[PDB]
RNA sequence: AGCCAGGAUGUUGGCUUAGAAGCAGCCAUCAUUUAAAGAAAGCGUAAUAGCUCACUGGUCGAGUCGGCCUGCGCGGAAGA
């Protein structure tokens, strides 16, 4: 797990989020899913 | 946003007074309640409602949907409140919570014995559920959802208490 | 009892699958005198006594198995 | 967008293992009822249940959306 400049697959049950304009990666079935660049 | 111009028909037990600031509410479970309108402009014609921006500003929405989603549900917890179950299943957990006291079974070192806020009540007429009383909707969800930081359900055994609606994300060891 | 028009036309084409690796396996051919001792297995369901209607199905089973008709 | 009824049928298409339960190789990709639902994308477990497309339809009802360029910011960003 990392911060991970590039979104660039996802999982229909993957919400993704914005926050202080930067893009986050968070799915409520996958723990692993997570980014926090963009 | 069609919502903040959708008409919330005020229900019973509840009074609303209003003017070009300021707009003000009673309610037989809530107290005399005002409101500042600092970044929103809001109407009310006897009994149904209407919120927007007071000069835009681009787009115009940006506080007028939220001053109304809060509206929406103070009327509501102003005269019968919000759900009020608050649930244990694990082995030797109790609930023993009274008037402002948050006192609980969890499996640590003390039964919590917790004060908390103003604007709050607790009881619990059975040992497995908790029943919140209040007019406000977010101290009602913040108090549980501040006990929910206390021993956090574990990865493998998912243990704690629940909204009566079961979301943890339990794991399994590894395969075997 | 009678099987199938399917399986019935394995016993008569030169099929062993399946139509398997192409240009290797083979499907061979079926004859309209072949063909019209399949249609018989339709004569008691049908109502009427054509037998180009009732071999018009086991034509259409043929296609369902890329199974030639030719003579 | 939300709320909500239907995601059906020929058919266990056929070969096959282990169940096949849409979610397993390879072969057939056609048909029907209708206002309307693919020989259906996908997840889910060893299997299931569950989640979830597709298409039509019920209610409010006026505007709404996804890319491809361009001026300018946003983060990307760690050193004595």
């Amino acid at each position: 797990m990392k911060v991970r400049a590039s979104v660039k697959k996802l999982c229909r049950n993957c919400k993704i989020v914005k926050r202080d304009g930067v893009i986050r990666v968070i799915c409520s079935a996958e723990p692993k899913h997570k980014q926090r660049q963009g | 946003s069609r919502v903040a111009k959708a008409p919330v028909v005020v229900p019973a037990g509840v009074d609303v007074k209003i003017n070009g600031q300021v707009i003000t509410i009673k309610g037989k479970n809530g107290e005399l309640t005002r409101t500042l309108n600092d970044a929103v402009e809001v109407k009310h014609a006897d009994n149904t409602l209407t919120f927007g921006p007071r000069d835009g500003y681009a787009d115009g929405w940006a506080q007028a949907g939220t001053a109304r989603a809060l509206l929406n549900s103070m009327v509501i917890g102003v005269t019968e409140g919000f759900t009020k179950k608050l649930q244990l299943v694990g082995v030797g957990y109790r609930a023993a919570v009274k008037g402002n006291v948050i006192n609980l079974s969890l499996g640590f070192s003390h039964p919590v014995d917790h004060q908390l806020p103003a604007g709050i009540t607790a009881e619990c007429p059975t040992q497995t559920e908790i029943v919140l009383k209040g007019a406000d909707k977010q101290v009602i969800g913040q108090v549980a959802a501040d006990l929910r930081a206390y021993r956090r359900p574990e990865p493998y055994k998912g243990k704690g208490v629940r909204y009566a609606d079961e979301v943890v994300r339990t794991k399994e060891a590894k395969k075997k | 009892k009678t099987p199938p028009a399917a399986v019935l036309l394995k016993k008569a084409a030169g099929i062993k699958s399946g139509s398997g690796k192409p240009n290797k396996d083979k499907v061979g051919k079926i004859s309209r005198a072949q063909l019209q001792e399949i249609a018989q297995t339709k004569a008691a369901d049908m109502t009427g006594a054509d037998i180009e209607a009732m071999t018009r199905s086991i034509e259409g089973t043929a296609r369902s198995m890329g199974l030639v008709v030719e003579d």
